[PDB]
């Protein structure tokens, strides 16, 4: 039914501007308010504004006036948010949320923020994008090194050996790049039934490198 | 409720706002007979009855003062002098999730047509044929109560429709259901347009010596004209006489 | 701004837990449009109570809400393992400034889950990593609860805090937590020590794994 | 006092020698009229309304309760107690001519359909009749029986083959079938559930088995 | 299907014959007199198809 | 279009009670009468009763009064028949059948028993359920032994070698168990191109055993 | 009860065959709702004539029905190989006891199909069966018509009726019939005979297959 799709993860430098788009489906796009919210990593939730798909009326929070612009292309059913003069303190996750009905109705209630989207992970800093380095780990795993963007897709044997594979959270390094670990658990075995290959798919860097594990 | 055994709720002694219902977008139908929907906040009624039931989409047109068919004849009859409004809206997301039966039944067979605002619940077996079975069911003997088959998304016009009809009573005891109007001050010994909770006229109001019994509100002079009225806030007995006129 | 909400709430299984949310006169004392949302770790918030108590579909009858004065309460009784998620409070603000505000958040930690000793695995640098003129030791910790562990390295016999990266454990698929640690050393440093040990403390349970270059 | 509730109650009302009462159940209103006149005499008295009771139920039979000043409260005895007569009359749809005095109190009334003189008083709309001849109403000999005379045919003419035909015609070149000399039953068609539309113009669908036509197309 | 196809749900009073009414003014369908733009009980009359 | 599904095969002991359910689809379940009939193995047909989905009205035959109860759950469109005080003489096959229209109609006829179902094979006796024994037959076949329930699913090579396979009718033994034969016809061949494995799937006993044929 | 129907009817190809169904006054003399059904061997009955003669869809114009007095007739002319199925008669009974009744049934055997000598195959007990302290000889008969055969065992030279199981042949997919026979013997009995022979008689055609333990 109702489902909302955001834009891809945003990587930028301070002093620039970013645009966030929410494309909705499964419901009448001009029948409900569209809300924009922000959430810092590990902190509480915050509210940006809402947009009335019918005409383009915008309302902004007290602390987000001047650098927030609300627009939307209803022909393709997309809601746009424009953020100007980006700063490192705004590195967070942004959600598009559905409000109540834009029309008065007695058989309808007032369920605010009923449906949310996946969200866009915006990352702004002075660290440049670095091509990820992937190395294997011979069992007695797979690690990714030197990659500025956070989201990384990892698999094993071209996404075929999905058994016993667990993904560990990434740890940020002081140089701006990240580091993640992905290990397949095959204990009490000869480790020779099949050849183990770990795969990394870093879409922001557009890299796909396969490493053999022996 | 089902088409038969329709609900009947009595509403009295309230301030009734009808702009909330008319402004509702869900209502697909809001036909009003005998009254103007915009001119409903200015009136006053003694009793308001609300009847709620669910029917078939093609079957909504039968809910009218002078229509005929299965529903009008056998399930729900509206008098030809109806003074009220019918409110219906499509509800396919609440009465047709699975099967759609949901105990939604109606009456195909009956001996004779219904009287206005008359209910008829009966498990008696109808005999639509030659043989007088005089028992239960059998050939040419059928159970009148047939259930609605509300298959999920079976095409518009067969989907369940929830109908709520309001009947406005008039010409009775002092009105108890009135619109949201702010009463003004009382002006006497002056040609003014008065509006005593439904009774509208133009004239001059003066103190009257008429001795109304504690249960009389109005007063009719000769030729059946309203010449005396009771204020609905101070119970004062006021005399109404026409303003000066001549050739 | 926001609404004052208790920062930390702890609830044992089988009891009733109430979360407060204090607001102003024009925020909660006039508009009964307050709502409560449960935010799973790593997942977008899901609507729980759209207004004071009334609940949407897919919400159990256990949950309830109430309004009194300039504050609101969310009631949960008989906590379950799925309740270990963040909880938020929101309301609508009017009085010539139509906007909405959120709360300070609250962390709920449901007990009852048995404590498990953390599993520590050590992965030495691979041949590819050694050829890259760098050595990295990965200390992986999983299958433990609660997700509060401290990871440190003791080298041969002396603790070292150089090149040590430790992150807060995150919830796994089995309702447990996992943490990843990294130790970066030069090839000369790696070969200058007879072994390397990773020590993890988990509410008094210490697991030590010793690995050596030989 | 022995009573109960049975947990189906839907109304409640608590408030505060010749006694006369009228109980009328019309349009869901149970109106009660009362009068307390000190003293069946020959006088005239009007019954002021007492209570409206705007809920109302279906009522067909009724009872009466009696009490004692100071005796046992046994709930099972039938004749035990001290060793109160009341009258019952039935209302009828009669026409009355009421007389209101200067104070608005009904002082006298005349029953229209009681005597020829009463009919004359009702027609003149006055309580005093002068000498002369007055035309009051009309006289009609009411029918004593109802008879019906229909021709004897006793065969069902085929509405079935018109409707169950395997192939109807186009909009143009529409079929035209003549039906005559039969006993026609129209309740079979109206009772049919398939018929989505059954509009009738110039005739009532229920009043179709009582008529007679020369030709049906 | 929107294609700028809009209509008017809310208006203060009914129209006169052959009378047009274009307005971005915010309608107040509720108790609170917001007297501003939008908000609760205050709606934009122009609703799109 | 119209299709009716019965319950699974019933195995019971004398003196107990059984319930037979018919779930219909492809037509308005409350528009036609539902009929219950019985048929002894090798004998003529017999009639049990009919049920009017609208209210639950029941009519029973003269010889089946007292131990026959007719019910139905229209929300899921199922018709129920309850048989009490079961006896060994009632071991037969029961069918759910569709009658004429429950409503009067001139464009409809009176096609009784227009559509039937697969039927439920009820078996009642004092013989207990026995785990089937399966053995192969070396060509110059596959046999199943010691299985009280009648319906048995048989295949070859996990339902892959469906060529030349014929199923023979089962023969009842005096001990209450049955015996069936299933042979694959591969003549004028070396019998060595592929390994032949016969498979038995006895759902009432929940057994699946594969036997090699050499 | 039921309606009297002829038990056995035999019809050669190319002629007209009429099946009678005699009832009572209140069963057939007043209610013209009689019907006829064809029941294929092993398949649920399929509606053929819903009322006296009128036929449903998918029914050839060959079939016809009639009503006269207190009996009804079903007419078939030019029989085909598909007509070898059971036929049933039903009607509706009223007179203050609304119920329906069936007929006595009738078996129709269409001729014209050429007679084929039965094929007899003998399968000796396998190694697994021998290890189970039991010996079973399976005599399979197929590819014959009509499906009326007698299966007997003659051992070495003396017929034996101990442990012999024989069942009525059932129709195959090729419009022919097949029968299965079982002979159970102890290991001592199996080894005490130099051979075992299975004899099958099919309308005077005798097929004998001889197998020996050696
Ligand atoms: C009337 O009361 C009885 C129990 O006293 C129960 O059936 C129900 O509460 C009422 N019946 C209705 C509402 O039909
Ligand atoms: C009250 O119920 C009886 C029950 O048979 C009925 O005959 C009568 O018409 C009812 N009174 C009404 C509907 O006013
Ligand atoms: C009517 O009112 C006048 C006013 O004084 C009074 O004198 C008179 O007695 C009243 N009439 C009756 C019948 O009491």
């Amino acid at each position: 039914q109702v489902q909302l799709v955001q834009s891809g993860a945003e990587v930028k430098k301070p002093g620039a501007s970013v645009k966030v788009s929410c494309k909705a489906s499964g419901y009448t796009f001009t029948g409900y308010y569209m809300h924009w919210v922000r959430q810092a990593p590990g902190q509480g939730l915050e509210w940006m504004g809402w947009i009335n798909p019918n005409s383009g009326g915008t309302n902004y929070a007290q602390k987000f006036q001047g650098w927030v612009t609300m627009t939307r292309d209803t022909s393709i059913s997309t809601a746009y948010m424009e953020l100007s003069r980006l700063r490192s303190d705004d590195t967070a996750v942004y959600y598009c949320a559905r409000g109540w009905a834009t029309y008065y109705d007695i058989l309808t209630g007032y369920s605010l923020f009923d449906y949310w989207g996946q969200g866009t992970l915006v990352t702004v800093s002075s660290a440049s994008t670095k091509g990820p380095s992937v190395f294997p780990l011979a069992p007695s795993g797979c690690l990714v090194k030197d990659y500025f963007p956070e989201p990384v897709t990892v698999s094993w044997n071209s996404g075929a050996l999905t058994s016993g594979v667990h993904t560990f959270p990434a740890v940020l390094q002081s140089s701006g790049l990240y580091s993640l670990s992905s290990v397949v658990t095959v204990p009490s075995s000869s480790l020779g039934t099949q050849t183990y290959i770990c795969n990394v798919n870093h879409k922001p860097s557009n890299t796909k490198v396969d490493k053999r594990v022996e | 409720a089902s088409v038969y055994a329709w609900n009947r709720k009595r509403i009295s002694n309230c301030v009734a706002d009808y702009s909330v219902l008319y402004n509702s977008a869900s209502f697909s139908t809001f036909k009003c007979y005998g009254v103007s929907p915009t001119k409903l906040n200015d009136l006053c009624f003694t009793n308001v009855y609300a009847d709620s039931f669910v029917i078939r989409g093609d079957e909504v047109r039968q809910i009218a003062p002078g229509q005929t068919g299965k529903i009008a004849d056998y399930n729900y009859k509206l008098p030809d002098d109806f003074t009220g409004c019918v409110i219906a809206w499509n509800s396919n997301n609440l009465d047709s999730k699975v099967g759609g039966n949901y105990n939604y039944l109606y009456r195909l067979f009956r001996k004779s047509n219904l009287k206005p605002f008359e209910r008829d619940i009966s498990t008696e077996i109808y005999q639509a044929g030659s043989t007088p079975c005089n028992g239960v069911e059998g050939f040419n003997c059928y159970f009148p109560l047939q259930s609605y088959g509300f298959q999920p998304t079976n095409g518009v016009g067969y989907q369940p429709y929830r109908v709520v009809v309001l009947s406005f009573e008039l010409l009775h005891a002092p009105a108890t259901v009135c619109g949201p109007k702010k009463s003004t001050n009382l002006v006497k010994n002056k040609c003014v347009n008065f509006n005593f909770n439904g009774l509208t006229g133009t004239g001059v109001l003066t103190e009257s010596n008429k001795k109304f019994l504690p249960f009389q509100q109005f007063g009719r002079d000769i030729a059946d004209t309203t010449d005396a009225v009771r204020d609905p806030q101070t119970l004062e007995i006021l005399d109404i006489t026409p303003c000066s006129f001549g050739g | 701004s926001a609404l004052t909400q208790p920062a930390s709430v702890s609830g044992s299984p089988g009891q009733s837990i109430t979360i407060s949310c204090t607001g102003t006169s024009s925020d909660v004392g006039s508009y009964n449009l307050v709502s409560w949302y449960q935010q799973h770790p790593g997942k977008a918030p899901k609507l729980m109570i759209y207004e004071v108590s009334k609940r949407p579909s897919g919400v159990s009858n256990r949950f309830s809400g109430s309004k009194s004065g300039n504050t609101a309460s969310l009631t949960i009784s008989g906590l379950q393992a799925e309740d270990e998620a963040d909880y938020y409070c929101c309301s609508y603000a009017g009085s010539s400034t139509p906007h909405v505000v959120f709360g300070g958040g609250t962390k709920l930690t449901v007990l009852g889950q048995p404590k498990a000793a953390p599993s520590v695995t050590l992965f030495p640098p691979s041949s590819e990593e050694l050829q890259a003129n760098k050595a990295t030791l990965v200390c992986l910790i999983s299958d433990f609860y609660p997700g509060a562990v401290t990871v440190a390295w003791k080298a041969d016999s002396s603790p070292v805090k150089a090149g040590v990266e430790t992150t807060t454990p995150s919830k796994q698929s089995n309702n447990k937590y996992a943490a990843s640690s990294y130790l970066s050393l030069t090839p000369e440093q790696w070969k200058s020590h007879r072994s390397y040990s990773c020590q993890v403390t988990h509410e008094g349970s210490t697991v030590e794994k010793t690995v050596a270059p030989t | 006092r022995v009573y109960s509730s049975a947990n189906n109650c839907t109304f409640e009302y608590v408030s505060q020698n010749l006694r006369e009462f009228v109980f009328k159940n019309i349009d869901g209103y149970f109106k009660i009229y009362s009068k307390h006149t000190p003293i069946l005499p020959q006088g005239f008295s009007a019954l002021e309304p007492l209570v409206d009771l705007p809920i109302g139920i279906n009522i067909t039979r009724f009872q009466t309760l009696l009490a004692l000043h100071r005796s046992y409260l046994t709930p099972g005895d039938s004749s035990s107690g001290w060793t109160a007569a009341y009258y019952v009359g039935y209302l009828q749809p009669r026409t009355f001519l009421l007389k209101y005095n200067e104070n608005g109190t009904i002082t006298d009334a005349v029953d229209c359909a009681l005597d020829p003189l009463s009919e004359t008083k009702c027609t003149l709309k006055s309580f005093t009749v002068e000498k002369g001849i007055y035309q009051t109403s009309n006289f009609r000999v009411q029918p004593t029986e109802s008879i019906v005379r229909f021709p004897n045919i006793t065969n069902l003419c085929p509405f079935g083959e018109v409707f169950n035909a395997t192939r109807f015609a186009s909009v143009y070149a529409w079929n035209r079938k003549r039906i005559s000399n039969c006993v026609a039953d129209y309740s079979v068609l109206y009772n049919s559930a398939s018929f989505s539309t059954f509009k009738c113009y110039g005739v009532s669908p229920t009043k179709l088995n009582d008529l007679c036509f020369t030709n049906v197309y």
